[PDB]
């Protein structure tokens, strides 16, 4: 395999449609050229050999080994290139994500003889796409089951408090949900801690949800944190909080891992409650552009182990260059049917095979005037997440969510009207700030954006 | 009050706007602490506690979100 | 905001305090005073501010500060940063409650470039909550009866495209040989071609038969890493009613969830479990972002786990050896001083919990035998992979000739004798009285250097 | 043949040693087969087949277990 | 389903079908196939051989036994139930049970291979 192409890098091969495709962004050391790198990556992810001396020692092989079957030079960067790859489907087990990161993502990102790599895709075919479960319940169930039509959900999160006894959080839990709000979430890190148990908790929460959906006439919930030291611990509390007549619970995939999460998963199919994930320590994963596992392959991962809800991040403040990858990925996860296209950062075509989808969830600091541009670039098919725009009226809870609850409605009635959204935001939220003393105090708190020349 | 949208000291992370505080006064009362016009109906009318920072003559900050510097779950977009 | 509540520089910790040290690069314009406050801030409580925090006088109970904010000599635009957290923010026998609420948010913070967790210091108060591993190493050398050497293991390389019939005849050759322990390739649970039954039974079969034989107690790691926990419960379950000794586990991509629940389950029921630290590069690869090995070092020793792996030592540069050689102490030992030579940042007591066992690994063969036996001493296992499998007699010769060579430097390293001057003449002159030896050391002809 | 080093290619990642074939010619039958001097007192001599190699000629490469490369698994990880 | 209650055809016949893949790696299949079996067996190269007991009725539980054993020392691999003998009254299933596994593992230990009944 000296000057022989070393038969791991076989550019005139096709891939069947039952591989598995992988796209690596990779720099190699000083020296070593392209291919060989190429090939190498192809080797690692497999029978870690070029030659047959160990595999062919008595019958047929050759089919237990990826083929990198193209290498191409990455655009406005020096020495860095984009390898694919092909896994055969006979390699990885039936139901398992686990296996499929520790076959792919094994022990290949140890390379020496490569400077940086990064994962940047990654297609399923549907021969293992049908042997998984999937969303829980999906989009158009969950729409069902919360009965609410046409509009986006609205949430908020008590956030940045932290040492509250467990009365007080129901009564502030209660406050919101009066209000006009449908979510309410925990924080993300809290559990049974010696200040606030967890059964406490749950008590108080599911009091405060029954006395406000009483009074006002509608569903609502709060997302309870089910996540435990162990497996046991995680049941008790899930079944608890059904018991009490939950809708919803949380969890966090990436510190309690995927054994965890498939489980949850199918437990939460069987009892009939909805999972909403929290994607935390991701950034450890994926910030860096030049090493690491990019997160669209991480929704993917979900999307197939299980999950109705997925934390992805807001828009609204950030370049077109990673706006355009973050609609990717939004799309990923919603539709059916993805046809490659690389501005966007979708690699390949992916056909999901009448699976669910998942919902994005869009958080992070955001105010009244931000209500038409996340209407129009999300749809409707999402929730929003308000840390500190609810919490921090001047004057309570209930009518900093009644402010909010105005704002949305005012601006999904003007979409539906035929009105613009990016040059007719501000009037928009003016003029619905006319008849309501809470809309008002809100716009006056806070302040205008101004985006840029007519929209965007 | 200040029309910076979201800005911080020249090299520092403490946000201008507040200087640090988290709160800034109010601006429709000016520190008063009572309402001076009839705002929207007559439902609000002057000489009563200010219509909105409910006679606290001090009300949170926008650009800064109760945390005193730019950047973060409370200031910023997660990404 | 002059004074920033969060910087207190002379502030001491306590004893019930859990310390952090974080290697942080900040972006152009921002100091580094500002920045540790910041990521003091963003890992606790938000704010710098109490506008909610004094909601009834409940303050700076949950908050962490940073009190040194050192910068690291030879690179510059780089500091370090060490920050306390209370004892009263943490659950009790949970790691991902740790993990969440120190490094959830701080690393996607928007003024530092990059930004690395270096170490990490457990009070004795919350080690005590933790089940630590089931055995240990005091008795897992006791329940095996194996003492005064280290251990000797084989992986099996054929991984793929290999009916379960000859996979146990293989694992059979090689234990008869004289190994202790055969190893289960990382990536072999359930695949179509061989399912994990079929695998179990003959590897118990041909287990079973070798010690029989040779009298002493022989193991293979079973790997018991399942989709859900139903399932790897049920192989766990079967792999103990077959009277298997020994399990095996991967850590980080099944979980902390996953392991300690199966942590606790081998306590329980007697077994050994060895863990395998698969995905480890995407984390700790880079020195500039990321978590440090020797922090999921420690999260492993607290959370369950017998054997752990660790990489060779024979041909590293410096420092980074000494870095091994750091983590390798802080896992097999009770008691660690401060020595930023080697890795160590704080102060590390363990209060009599038992420690790991290291395991060595990567293609070594008979050569690279005197430098280990040295450098990791008699606590630690030895995995061959190709040393064993490509011996041109067998795998049965290439056994034997593996353990003549660890019990001669073994019994020349007892005598008083030097390792590194002469170690390859004790394998030459122990190569006489044997011819698989003499192969093995005419095949690999790797005498590179020492001393 | 007792080149110290691992040995890449020049700008190649392909062992030198092999040239990528995975296997070597014995270094004691020189190829023939047969025992050429008396190795092993009454034991391995003249006449029968190769003490080291069995007959087959060919053995593993020393510096790469059949990897074919340098850096991979099989090989480096002798850090 | 009901299509062949069509009643404007004379005859229908459903010949073949065929299942896409990704059908077909959804269901769970043989249990353990054929390598498997030989394996266990470990009786290769040559086709297995067994007999099945046709004085099939009125037979008791320890003569049924005694037939097998008797059937199974001389070199078959498997011997086979009447498909029609369950529970009978004349002769119940745990008896039956009892006595087959009494003469299986007899000629098994008597002659040193695998022995079997369906």
């Amino acid at each position: 395999v000296k000057d022989y192409k070393l038969t791991y890098y076989t550019p005139d091969y096709t891939p069947k449609d039952t591989d598995l495709l992988a796209a690596f962004r990779f720099s190699p050391q000083p020296g070593v050229p392209a291919d060989e790198a190429g090939a190498a990556i192809a080797a690692e992810s497999s029978t870690g050999t070029w030659t047959t001396v160990w595999t062919d020692l008595l019958t047929d092989m050759d089919r237990y080994k990826g083929k990198c079957y193209h290498i191409e030079p990455v655009q406005g960067e020096e020495n860095s290139y984009f390898a694919f790859i092909a896994y055969p489907l006979d390699l990885f087990e039936e139901g398992s994500v686990t296996n499929i990161l520790t076959s792919i993502v094994g022990n290949v990102f140890g390379f020496k003889a490569i400077r940086s790599l990064r994962l940047e895709d990654i297609r399923f075919p549907v021969a293992l796409v049908k042997t998984f479960q999937g969303p829980p319940h999906g989009i158009q169930v969950e729409r069902d089951l919360l009965n609410k039509y046409g509009r986006p959900m609205l949430g908020c999160t008590i956030k940045p408090k932290l040492g509250l006894s467990a009365k007080n959080y129901g009564r502030a839990v209660y406050e919101c949900l009066r209000g006009g709000l449908d979510f309410t979430k925990d924080d993300e890190n809290i559990n049974s801690q010696p200040f606030q148990r967890w059964r406490d908790r749950f008590l108080f929460v599911a009091d405060a949800i029954h006395k406000s959906q009483a009074e006002t006439g509608e569903i609502k919930g709060h997302y309870l944190n089910v996540t435990a030291p162990t497996c046991e611990e995680m049941m008790k509390r899930a079944e608890f909080a059904k018991e009490l007549g939950m809708p919803i619970i949380m969890h966090d995939f990436l510190t309690a891992g995927f054994t965890a999460n498939t489980t949850l998963a199918k437990w939460c199919r069987d009892n009939g409650v909805l999972l909403h994930i929290h994607r935390a320590m991701h950034a450890v994963i994926d910030r860096q552009r030049n090493h690491g596992i990019h997160f669209r392959v991480l929704a993917k991962c979900l999307r197939l182990s299980g999950g109705d809800h997925l934390h992805s991040g807001t828009v609204v403040g950030k370049l077109e260059g990673d706006k355009a990858s973050t609609l990717g990925f939004v799309d990923l996860m919603r539709e059916d049917h993805i046809e490659a296209d690389r501005s966007r950062g979708v690699f390949f075509t992916q056909d999901w095979a009448s699976m669910p989808g998942v919902l994005p969830v869009a958080s992070g600091g955001i105010h009244v005037w931000h209500m038409p541009a996340l209407v129009e670039i999300f749809g409707d098919d999402s929730v929003l997440q308000f840390g500190g725009g609810t919490l921090g009226h001047p004057w309570g809870n209930a009518p900093g969510a009644t402010a909010n609850r105005v704002a949305l409605e005012a601006c999904v009635q003007a979409r539906n009207e035929g009105r613009d959204l990016y040059r007719e935001g501000g009037d928009i939220l003016r003029e619905a700030g006319k008849w309501s003393p809470e809309l008002a105090a809100a716009l006056d708190l806070w302040k205008e954006i101004k985006f840029e020349f007519e929209t965007m | 009050a200040n029309n910076n949208p979201q800005g911080t000291k020249p090299n520092s992370l403490v946000c201008a706007n507040c200087e640090g505080e988290g709160c800034v006064a109010c601006s429709q009362c000016k520190g008063g602490g009572v309402n001076l016009i009839d705002h929207f109906n007559g439902q609000f009318k002057a000489g009563a506690l200010c219509w909105l920072c409910r006679g606290k003559k001090e009300v949170l900050c926008g650009d800064c979100n109760g945390a005193g510097f730019i950047g973060g779950f409370l200031s910023t977009f997660d990404e």
